[PDB]
């Protein structure tokens, strides 16, 4: 059968299942930015952008 | 000249009665008579509080902050003396009244600020 380093060749010859395997790589992307941001938030701190900015934290 | 029923529910029974722009006339102190008030009225309209600073050498200031306890701030119904002092200058003496609301407001960032907003005395 197919090697482990190869199982996603079955999508050469199938545009369709590639699109969907784009649009769920861009979901997880998408996800990540979302999730990320949030985590920043519920850890950011805004009290002193002069000697606690963003960059520090 | 409105009643409870007309009030009820509108907020305006959280407000302090209001003059016109025509009343800017003069009240006589007669010196010999004595004088009460019957009613003050004090409706807070901004809530400002000092920030903290972390330098502890930089200038505070006073932020805007929202309040989340509804329209339950306003001080009424209080009443006191009014004296005529010797230099002619009025001092009021709070007697009674509703003189104080426990008010919670927000700061930017969600930090709650309850206070008892009142003029106790
Ligand atoms: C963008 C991500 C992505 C996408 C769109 C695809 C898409 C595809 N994979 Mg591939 N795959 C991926 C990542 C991806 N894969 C990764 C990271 C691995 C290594 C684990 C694999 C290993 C793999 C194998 C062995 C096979 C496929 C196959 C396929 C095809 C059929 C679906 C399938 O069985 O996947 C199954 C894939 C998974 C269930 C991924 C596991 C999820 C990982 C382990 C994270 C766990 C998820 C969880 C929410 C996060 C945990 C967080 C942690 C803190 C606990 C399809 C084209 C099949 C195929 O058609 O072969 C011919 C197939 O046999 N994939
Ligand atoms: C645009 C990016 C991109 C895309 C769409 C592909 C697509 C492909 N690669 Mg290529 N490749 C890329 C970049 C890319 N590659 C890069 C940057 C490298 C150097 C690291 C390679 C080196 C490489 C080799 C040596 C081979 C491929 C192969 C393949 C084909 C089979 C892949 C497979 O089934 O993996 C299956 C993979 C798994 C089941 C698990 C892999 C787990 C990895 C190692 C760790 C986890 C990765 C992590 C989840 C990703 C985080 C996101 C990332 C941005 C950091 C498929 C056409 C194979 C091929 O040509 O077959 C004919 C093959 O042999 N690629
Ligand atoms: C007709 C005009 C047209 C338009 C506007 C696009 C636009 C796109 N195509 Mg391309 N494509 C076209 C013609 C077109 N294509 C043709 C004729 C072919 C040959 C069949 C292709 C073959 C092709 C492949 C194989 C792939 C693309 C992909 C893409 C997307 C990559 C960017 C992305 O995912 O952003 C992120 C998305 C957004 C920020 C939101 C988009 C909002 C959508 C479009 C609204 C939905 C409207 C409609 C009902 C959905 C399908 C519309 C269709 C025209 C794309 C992008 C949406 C890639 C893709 O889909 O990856 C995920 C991809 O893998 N295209
Ligand atoms: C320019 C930006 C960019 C590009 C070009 C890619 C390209 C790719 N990503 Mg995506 N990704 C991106 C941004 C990008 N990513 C971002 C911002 C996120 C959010 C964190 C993701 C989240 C993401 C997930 C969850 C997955 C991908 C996967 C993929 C691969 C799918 C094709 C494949 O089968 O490769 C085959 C694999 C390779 C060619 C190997 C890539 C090895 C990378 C470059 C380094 C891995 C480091 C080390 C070996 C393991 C990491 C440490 C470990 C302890 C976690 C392709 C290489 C999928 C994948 O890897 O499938 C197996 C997959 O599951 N990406
Ligand atoms: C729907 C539209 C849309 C909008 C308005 C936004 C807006 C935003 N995104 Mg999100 N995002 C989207 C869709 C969108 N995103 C999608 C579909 C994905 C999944 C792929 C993401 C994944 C994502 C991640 C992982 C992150 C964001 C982030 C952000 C923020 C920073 C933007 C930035 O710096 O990018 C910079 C963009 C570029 C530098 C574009 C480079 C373009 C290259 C050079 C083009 C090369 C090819 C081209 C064909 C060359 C020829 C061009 C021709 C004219 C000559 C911003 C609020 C960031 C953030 O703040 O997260 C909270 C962040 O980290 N987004
Ligand atoms: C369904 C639905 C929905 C929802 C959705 C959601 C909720 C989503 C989520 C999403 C998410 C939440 C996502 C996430 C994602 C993430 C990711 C994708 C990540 C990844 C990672 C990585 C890849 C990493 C790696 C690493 C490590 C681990 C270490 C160091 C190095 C590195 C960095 C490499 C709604 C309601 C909207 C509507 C429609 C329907
Ligand atoms: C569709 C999915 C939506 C999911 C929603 C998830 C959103 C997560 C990020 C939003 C920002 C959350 O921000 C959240 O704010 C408060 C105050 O800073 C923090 O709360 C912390 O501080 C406050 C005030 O000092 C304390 O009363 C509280 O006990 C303490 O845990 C949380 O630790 C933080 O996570
Ligand atoms: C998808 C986003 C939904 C979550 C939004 C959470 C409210 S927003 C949140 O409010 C907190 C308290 O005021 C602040 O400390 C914090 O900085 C702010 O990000």
């Amino acid at each position: 059968g197919l090697p482990w380093y190869r199982v996603h060749t079955v999508l050469i010859n199938d545009p369709g299942r590639l699109i969907a395997a784009h649009l769920m790589h861009t979901a997880l992307v998408a996800g990540w930015a979302g999730s990320m941001a949030l985590y920043e938030l519920a850890t950011f701190d805004p009290s002193d952008p002069v000697l606690n900015p963003m960059w520090r934290q | 000249t409105l009643t409870y029923d007309d009030i009820v529910g509108t907020g305006l029974a959280n407000k302090c009665p209001t003059l016109d722009d025509t009343a800017r006339g003069a009240y006589p102190i007669d010196s010999s008579q004595t004088y009460r008030i019957a009613r003050l009225c004090l409706q807070p309209t901004t809530f400002l509080v000092k920030e903290e600073p972390k330098n502890k050498r930089q200038e505070a200031e006073f932020v805007p902050t929202k309040l989340v306890t509804r329209e339950t701030t306003s001080l009424d119904q209080i009443q006191g003396e009014l004296k005529v002092n010797s230099d002619g200058s009025l001092t009021f003496v709070e007697e009674d009244g509703i003189d104080f609301q426990p008010v919670t407001v927000q700061m930017a960032g969600g930090e709650r600020i309850p206070l008892l907003f009142t003029v106790k005395n």
